[PDB]
């Protein structure tokens, strides 16, 4: 909780700033204005005070000026954790590495002392295994290409399959569409397509 | 101390030696001619002297406290001796007290 | 702007014939130099006298020098935040087949002493560093964590990812994929069909690499184009040459020099003239500081964008409009300039347009048809689905419309037969 | 130094700008000469936190390490004994590797510091960006996962900070009429 944790010291540590600055003299006699006031006559008092006054004065302007530059950036960060709740929280957001590392799936929010803590879930894959790929697919001087996956191979058959978990599935016409000819295709490879309609028509 | 690279100060090499020139003349200036003289010119006309090529111990002018204010408004009468000036006039004359 | 008109009718589309692959660069700076002040030295210029008086004032100095010591370590976690976004270093195969596209101007050229690239070549000579500007009195410069040279292995590593792997680099374990397939895909992100690449491989790659070419010669010819870096440089370079002149100023003392006061006058006398010059260079010094923070949080704010840019469109294809390129959004590279990153933003933009007739369904027996993914049509005679950004007539079957409801409901139908399968 | 200034006949001091004399004629032999100021910089010391131990190293910055010993602040602290080099400056008290780690306290100019047991000591060296990787990229060659991973992963934001307000005339002048 390092982050949260941070501002509280930024802040603090101003104010405790502040505070010691009522102990310098900027140079008037003393710091102290009780004893400026009880040691000297006011046509005396006033050369004495001012300079305290400009001192205090030009402290509490450098504060203000600090605190609406740290205020700016605070706000920075209130008008993300506003986008973050309305895009990763109320809905499943497509922006990459936005509601965390991976592909997102949901979050969930958390209060903290001034501060809000999300816990993004994703989904990674994990085991990978590699295999040959050929773009299209000549089954008789037409083109194939997949309609949603792409080809790969185990080295004797051809299979479809889905492009984030492995899944083979036997190639058909509904999963493929025919675009042309072959022979206009780089890596266009020899295969054979099944006909779902046709046994049916045989049976 | 918390795990960290702190600038904790800045150091500056120190001097080894002091090493002082001054332009010598042998000339002695006639600060004290200036008050020998035995009228001083009208204040209507105040008279001026120029003292240039020589050397002016101002030391010795300051402890000859014959005089009774002797304040300069742009430099300190410790400082003067130490300190060396290029064109140097002298305006004598009389007033009043007041 | 130039005069225009579109000739809208309530049954008229307009369908793109022919496409262009369009590669435009983008400029974003992302750090400042790290300068440091001492307050003491830049103030009393190491007087022992000076320096008793300066305590009075109490911790001024204390909390100038933590305010840009933030500033400092602000530029490294920008710096950061933009190109350390890869977790391992990845390196660029010894073989360059890639179907025909040419990356020899982005990849890092081995025969240069450093693993820059020519377009980055090009990029450090125009924004020379210390172009303008950039120093005895306590004004100093840290150098950056990353030595310039990392950079460059960074912004290749990931423009190494992204050439063999992709998108999934940035997602989990990089995993390998042919280029041409790669960009099989990207083209599906805009609503274009894969067949569109395969078919037209030679001429997306040769429109591909003389895009890239045009770039250098876009990069050579105008010297203002980096100018949106350049900038940052003399801001900052400015600043300081101003603060520097502020020690020649009296602010009513006698003398701007603190050795003339000292030597002239007693302390007892000199106090007060000193004074006034200690009160001026602080109030300078508190300007300086104060537009100094200002600056950084704007910098801070563009570093922010760069940051996603990266992430978006360089780790993954952005469907966001006009936020990577202007176009449809195809990929992009980074490269490194002084204080800044430099995209690359590859863009598919339709070309040649033709206009027909178009009815939102199809009464074929009773019973309207709408387009599944497509929309219909027609030269005059014949009645066709054609995907929205590219055309390509198909004739109409049941495949490529799903029927909903009778025919008197809808407006704008129009008869045709629908063949069947 | 001796310089080549040039200087007129009726020409003394050169200046700077920040209006401080850099150039000045002996008045008694009228050579030209270039006045420099004494070497300085800034001092950074690197330290495991207190609790771990008490032992340090100094960073001279962007001074030369032949000069350092000249320098005053204290102690020499060991110097020439143990003296690294780096483009941000002297390191004296930290022992060069040739090992790439992590960084844990960033020296500067890709040197990064550690507390390292070996019995403990401050060991410099050159920051590492990460494992080296290879992808065998081949034209027919793709690679698709069979297993997945459910990771939940923190993030942290502010979203506010005190509200705190201050009475200018209560702080300034603490209730005094005058
Ligand atoms: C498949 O991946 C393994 C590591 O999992 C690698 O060694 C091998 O070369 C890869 N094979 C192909 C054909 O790319
Ligand atoms: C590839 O998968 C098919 C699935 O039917 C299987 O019959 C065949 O043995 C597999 N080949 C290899 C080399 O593993
Ligand atoms: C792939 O590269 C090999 C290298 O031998 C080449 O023979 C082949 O034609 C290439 N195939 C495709 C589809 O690019
Ligand atoms: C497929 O087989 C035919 C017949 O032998 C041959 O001409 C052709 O080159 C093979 N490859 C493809 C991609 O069609
Ligand atoms: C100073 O003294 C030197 C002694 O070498 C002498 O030559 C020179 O004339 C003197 N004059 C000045 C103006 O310094
Ligand atoms: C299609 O249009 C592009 C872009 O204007 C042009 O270069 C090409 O020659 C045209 N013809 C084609 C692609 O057959
Ligand atoms: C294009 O590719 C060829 C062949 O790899 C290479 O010689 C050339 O340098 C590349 N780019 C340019 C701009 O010539
Ligand atoms: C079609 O576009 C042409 C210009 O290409 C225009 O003159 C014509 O009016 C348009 N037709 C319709 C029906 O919008
Ligand atoms: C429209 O395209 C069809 C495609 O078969 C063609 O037969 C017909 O002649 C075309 N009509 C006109 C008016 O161009
Ligand atoms: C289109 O506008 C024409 C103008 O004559 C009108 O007759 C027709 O009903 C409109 N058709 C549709 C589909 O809106
Ligand atoms: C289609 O033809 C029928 C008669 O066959 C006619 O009544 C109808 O108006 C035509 N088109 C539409 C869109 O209704
Ligand atoms: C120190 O000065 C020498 C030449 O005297 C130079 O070679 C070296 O780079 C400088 N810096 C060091 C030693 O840190
Ligand atoms: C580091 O390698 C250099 C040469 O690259 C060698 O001189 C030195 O002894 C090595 N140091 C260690 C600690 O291995
Ligand atoms: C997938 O990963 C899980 C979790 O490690 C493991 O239990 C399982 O056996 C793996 N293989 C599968 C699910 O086929």
């Amino acid at each position: 909780l390092g982050k949260l944790q941070d501002v509280v010291n930024q802040n603090a540590q101003a104010l405790n700033t502040l505070v010691k600055q009522l102990s310098s003299n900027f140079g008037a006699i003393s710091s102290v204005l009780n004893d400026i006031l009880s040691r000297l006559d006011p046509p005396e008092a006033e050369v004495q005070i001012d300079r305290l006054i400009t001192g205090r004065l030009q402290s509490l302007q450098t504060y203000v000026t600090q605190q609406l530059i740290r205020a700016a950036e605070i706000r920075a960060s209130a008008n993300l954790a506003a986008t973050k709740m309305s895009e990763c929280v109320l809905g499943q957001s497509k922006r990459v590495d936005f509601c965390g590392k991976g592909y997102h799936l949901m979050s969930f929010p958390q209060s903290a002392p001034h501060g809000v803590v999300f816990l993004h879930v994703t989904y990674v894959p994990a085991q990978e295994k590699n295999f040959t790929t050929a773009p299209a697919i000549c089954h008789d001087g037409k083109a194939h290409f997949p309609r949603e996956g792409v080809f790969v191979s185990n080295g004797t058959h051809w299979f479809v399959t889905q492009r984030n978990f492995y899944e083979p599935q036997i190639i058909t016409t509904d999963n493929t569409f025919v675009s042309g000819n072959c022979d206009v295709v780089i890596g266009i490879v020899n295969n054979t397509v099944y006909d779902p309609l046709q046994p049916e028509l045989d049976s | 101390v918390e795990k960290g690279i702190y600038q904790t100060s800045n150091f500056r090499v120190q001097p080894t030696e002091s090493i002082v020139r001054f332009p010598n003349i042998t000339n002695l200036c006639p600060f004290g001619e200036v008050f020998n003289a035995t009228r001083f010119a009208s204040v209507y006309a105040w008279n001026r002297k120029r003292i240039s090529n020589c050397v002016a111990d101002y030391s010795v002018l300051y402890n000859s406290a014959s005089f009774s204010t002797f304040k300069c408004y742009g430099v300190s009468p410790t400082k003067l001796n130490d300190l060396c000036f290029t064109n140097v006039y002298a305006d004598s004359f009389v007033i009043r007290g007041d | 702007g130039a005069e225009n008109s579109v000739a809208y009718s309530n049954n008229s589309i307009a369908i793109p014939t022919n496409f262009t692959i369009s590669v435009t660069t983008e400029i974003l700076p992302v750090s400042m130099t790290k300068t440091s002040v001492d307050c003491t030295m830049y103030i009393c210029g190491d007087s022992t006298e000076c320096s008793n008086l300066l305590l009075q004032y109490g911790s001024f100095c204390t909390q100038l020098n933590r305010a840009l010591t933030g500033i400092a370590v602000e530029q490294d976690k920008n710096t950061q935040e933009v190109f350390a976004q890869v977790k391992q270093i990845y390196k660029t195969p010894p073989i360059k087949d890639f179907g025909g596209f040419n990356f020899s101007q982005i990849l890092p050229d081995p025969s240069k002493p450093s693993k820059r690239s020519p377009i980055e070549d090009l990029l450090f000579n125009k924004v020379t560093l210390a172009d303008a500007g950039f120093k005895f009195n306590g004004l100093t410069v840290l150098p950056p964590l990353l030595t310039d040279e990392m950079i460059a292995q960074y912004t290749s590593a990931l423009l190494a990812g992204t050439i063999t792997s992709g998108w999934t680099f940035g997602a989990g374990p990089a995993l390998q994929i042919p280029f041409p397939m790669q960009m099989a895909y990207r083209f599906n992100g805009i609503g274009v069909t894969q067949n569109v690449l395969y078919e037209n491989q030679k001429l997306i790659a040769n429109q591909f690499n003389s895009a890239i070419g045009k770039i250098q010669d876009s990069l050579s010819s105008t010297p203002s184009a980096l100018g949106k870096l350049q900038d940052v440089v003399n801001q900052n370079a400015q600043a300081l040459n101003t603060l520097v002149k502020q020690l020649s100023s009296n602010f009513g003392a006698i003398s701007s020099v603190l050795n003339d006061i000292l030597s002239r006058l007693d302390p007892p006398e000199a106090e007060v003239q000193i004074d006034r010059l200690i009160t001026g260079r602080l109030q300078s010094l508190q300007t300086y500081v104060t537009q100094q923070l200002i600056r950084a949080a704007e910098i801070r704010a563009s570093a922010n964008l760069a940051a996603t840019k990266m992430s978006e469109c360089v780790l993954g294809q952005s469907k966001r409009v006009d936020f990577c390129g202007k176009g449809y959004h195809l990929m992009s590279f980074p490269q490194s300039a002084p204080h800044g990153v430099v995209f690359l933003h590859v863009t598919y933009v339709p070309a040649q347009e033709k206009n027909f007739t178009t009815a939102p369904a199809i009464c074929h027996d009773g019973k309207a048809h709408f387009p599944r993914e497509g929309v219909f049509v027609s030269n005059g005679t014949h009645w066709f689905v054609t995907q929205r950004n590219f055309y390509e007539p198909q004739i109409i079957t049941t495949d490529n419309t799903f029927v909903s409801g009778n025919c008197d409901v809808v407006i704008g139908i129009v008869n045709n037969t629908v063949y069947d399968p | 130094t001796e310089s080549n200034k040039k200087f007129l006949p009726f020409q003394q001091f050169g200046r700077d700008i920040a209006d401080t004399t850099d150039a000045v004629r002996d008045p008694q032999t009228l050579e030209i000469l270039d006045i420099t100021p004494c070497s300085f910089g800034g001092v950074s010391v690197i330290t495991p936190g207190t609790n771990t131990s008490n032992q340090v190293a100094v960073l001279y910055q962007d001074v030369n390490c032949t000069e350092v010993p000249v320098a005053i602040h204290w102690r020499v602290y060991s110097t020439g004994s143990n003296v690294f080099q780096t483009r941000a400056g002297c390191l004296i008290g930290a022992e060069h590797v040739n090992n790439s780690y992590e960084c844990d306290i960033p020296i500067g100019a890709g040197i990064c510091a550690s507390y390292q047991t070996q019995s403990q000591s401050i060991i410099a060296y050159t920051m590492s960006l990460g494992a080296e990787n290879s992808v065998a990229y081949s034209n027919n060659s793709i690679a698709i996962p069979t297993n997945f991973t459910i990771s939940v992963t923190t993030e942290i934001l502010p979203v506010s900070m005190t509200k705190t307000s201050v009475d200018c005339t209560m702080y300034i002048c603490g209730d005094s009429t005058e």
